[PDB]
């Protein structure tokens, strides 16, 4: 979710055009709340709720706003089926998720049949975050440093592999879709040292 | 005339080009409507323009703002002036809780009937909305290597009692909030000062020694309030000076016609830095050239309690400033620095940077990719001649 | 109006320590009448109340 088509979509939601099976307007109201979880966009599917409670009838749509008012906000974390990981390669992400976005055509397909897969249709989420030391005993909170994610493809030897610097945490956090966090103060990332959320942390005093 | 670079040259360039040209020859083809005096393109406002704004017309209305003075008793029976039409007895609307309407502060109220219908945010004027940064600039730590000792003290100041309001407590004592930097010029204080910034955690305030002298009474005063009422609003908030040797330097009275204004101000930062109820959670990074000339009260501690200067650096300093300036840019894989340091008894960290980015100037002028080791040895050379039969020195 | 430490009468020139009792200028001090208040414990309490605890950006909202 990014502000772009997060205003774009509802300048072809909030005006529902009802003379349609409006309940397509209203299904890409369910996967327009399908940005990175959590977001200032309760204004905007709490405002729609509020257009939505006597328009945009609960007959048919009663569970659809609530539906995906809480898809973000579910365990307030953990979606991942983007068919990215790492940085960009691939991984499942379609045979579960797709069929829900297939099964969403229009009616009654949110009557009988539907509701096989519309609640569980898609469930290869992979948890979230990344924040983890893994140090055989499992102790270890190594100073981490939340950034932006990595834009850098080839500019120079000394460039900076990030830049919003601000941020550092330690332990368990927010991994983000634009996150690349490497780190500081050589405690050792040995293991893999191209991220993933279980580094093992092989510890060592390389010239610290 | 010229030749091909890289093998397809223009033949990615015009490619490129045209069908750069082409996406503009789509939008006036399809008629774009553009140069309405300030609107919005009609492909995005055109599904906005339906009663989703009626809605935004009829359950909001007008909303007039005003000005709260006091309440009474057993009822809000409350005193608001708009802010130069009257003055009024009004209630609050249906709408709101009889909690957060507390005095002094700005409402929206109903034009029609004069009741009361939204708590506002105070007033705060733009003056000193701009010097609030608002961002962290990139600057690590590591950038300001040569003051080992200073960025020590000023760690021990302004993060560690932040980030761990622990010892302190198990030993009980309270940091020196009061820290002012002094030295000579072009030497790391202000990369201090974005480096602390940048792992800042804190709504950290930029002000400019200058910006504060103005052409009317008390109105730099003014300023100092909001400044502090900013702070105490914004909890854990930082507060940066810089060259304040403009606002109270001295008291000078003999012949007493000189510099007042700007002299009281001072007193107003004397007071509302400290006296009579004391700020709570802030903290005052200062900095100046010649802090040699200043009122003795800012020098009482308390408000000035720590003195780091940053020094010349010897000959190691200038070392690892070629460490720092150096590694940020394209040379061979021959590098020695000590050779350099060694040639330059003194030269600060700024110069260091020139002697850096003047290295890459002769290929840039004599048409290299990277400056190479040997042509950074040229780049010294007419660096340590030229520093050697300065202009100035 | 007397001191305890001493027993000599002041007046209106004794004083009213934390421990609840009047002295004179000589026993005033906290040493000089063995004050059994923990000035430490107000201490940790104080700069606790004092003291924001910071909070680095961090595992905020949902
Ligand atoms: N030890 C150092 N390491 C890296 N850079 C340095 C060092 N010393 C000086 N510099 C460079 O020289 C410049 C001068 O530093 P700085 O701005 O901290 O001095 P200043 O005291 O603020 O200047 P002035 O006294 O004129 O206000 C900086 O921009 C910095 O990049
Ligand atoms: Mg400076």
């Amino acid at each position: 979710g990014e502000p772009t088509l997060r205003r774009a979509v509802p300048l072809a939601l909030a005006l529902i055009s009802v003379s349609n099976p409006r309940l397509n307007i209203l299904d890409t109201l369910s996967k327009f709340s399908h940005d990175a979880d959590p977001e200032v966009s309760y204004n905007s599917i709490f405002a729609m709720g509020m257009v939505g409670s006597g328009t945009n009838n609960a007959r048919l749509a009663a569970m659809l706003r609530q539906l995906a008012q809480y898809h973000a906000k579910d365990p307030n974390n953990l979606f991942m089926v983007r068919l990215a990981q790492g940085l960009t390669h691939l991984g499942k992400g379609t045979l579960t998720l797709c069929p829900y976005h297939s099964d969403r055509q229009l009616m009654s397909q949110v009557a009988v049949a539907g509701l096989l897969t519309v609640l569980v249709s898609f469930l290869d989420v992979r948890n979230i975050i990344l924040g983890k030391s893994h140090y055989v005993l499992y102790g270890l909170v190594a100073a981490m440093q939340p950034r932006m994610l990595v834009t850098f493809d080839e500019e120079l030897r000394p460039l900076p592999v990030s830049v919003r610097v601000g941020q550092a945490v330690d332990v368990v956090g927010q991994a983000g879709k634009p996150k690349t966090i490497t780190g500081f103060q050589t405690h050792t990332t040995p293991v893999l040292l191209a991220h993933g959320e279980r580094a093992e942390l092989a510890t060592e005093e390389f010239l610290p | 005339k010229t030749y091909g670079q890289s093998t397809y040259s223009r033949q990615i360039k015009q490619v490129e080009d045209d069908i750069q040209q082409l996406l503009k020859k789509i939008n006036e083809l399809t008629g774009i409507k553009e140069s309405d005096t300030g609107l919005a393109p009609p492909a995005l406002w055109d599904l906005a323009a339906d009663k989703q704004t009626l809605q935004s017309e009829q359950p909001l209305q007008v909303a007039r703002c005003t000005k709260i003075i006091n309440a009474d008793s057993e009822d809000p029976k409350y005193i608001i002036n708009v802010k130069q039409f009257a003055k009024f007895v009004v209630d609050l609307s249906d709408q709101v809780a009889p909690t957060d309407i507390e005095e002094g502060m700005r409402v929206g109220v109903d034009r029609n009937k004069y009741q009361i219908h939204i708590p506002l945010p105070p007033k705060i004027d733009p003056t000193v909305t701009m010097m609030q940064v608002e961002e962290k600039p990139d600057v690590t730590y590591s950038d300001v290597g040569g003051c080992k000792e200073q960025i020590e003290k000023l760690r021990e100041v302004v993060e560690t009692p932040l980030l761990h309001p622990e010892r302190f407590v198990n030993l009980g004592i309270e940091p020196p909030k009061g820290v002012l930097l002094f030295g000579p010029p072009g030497t790391g204080k202000t990369l201090c000062a974005r480096a602390v910034a940048n792992r800042t955690d804190a709504c950290f305030i930029r002000v400019i020694g200058s910006e504060l002298v103005q052409k009317y009474v008390g109105e730099g005063a003014r300023m100092v309030r909001e400044l502090f009422e900013m702070a105490r609003t914004k909890k854990a908030c930082l507060i940066f000076f810089d060259e304040i040797d403009a606002i109270g330097g001295a008291r000078f009275d003999d012949g007493a016609g000189g510099d007042n204004e700007v002299q009281r101000t001072m007193l107003e930062l004397i007071n509302q830095l400290d006296g009579f109820d004391p700020r709570g959670n802030i903290k005052v990074l200062m900095a100046t050239n010649r802090p040699d000339t200043l009122d003795p009260a800012l020098m009482r501690p308390g408000r000035l309690d720590r003195k780091i200067e940053f020094s010349l650096p010897d000959l190691e300093g200038r070392t690892h400033i070629f460490k720092i300036h150096a590694r940020s840019m394209s040379v061979e894989r021959d590098i020695r620095f000590e050779l350099l340091a060694r040639l330059c008894p003194n030269s600060t960290g700024a110069e260091i940077r020139s002697v850096c980015t003047e290295a890459g100037m002769f290929a840039i002028r004599a048409r290299r990719k990277i400056a190479t080791e040997k042509d950074f040895l040229e780049a010294v050379n007419k660096v340590i001649k030229s520093y050697a039969k300065f202009s100035a020195t | 109006n007397r001191c305890f430490m001493c027993r000599k009468k002041v007046g209106l020139t004794g004083f009213d320590c934390r421990c609840g009792n009047l002295f004179c200028g000589l026993h005033r001090y906290s040493d000089k009448h063995n004050c059994p208040y923990d000035y430490k414990a107000e201490a940790a309490a104080k700069i606790r109340k004092e003291n924001p605890v910071v909070v680095a950006e961090k595992i905020q909202r949902i």
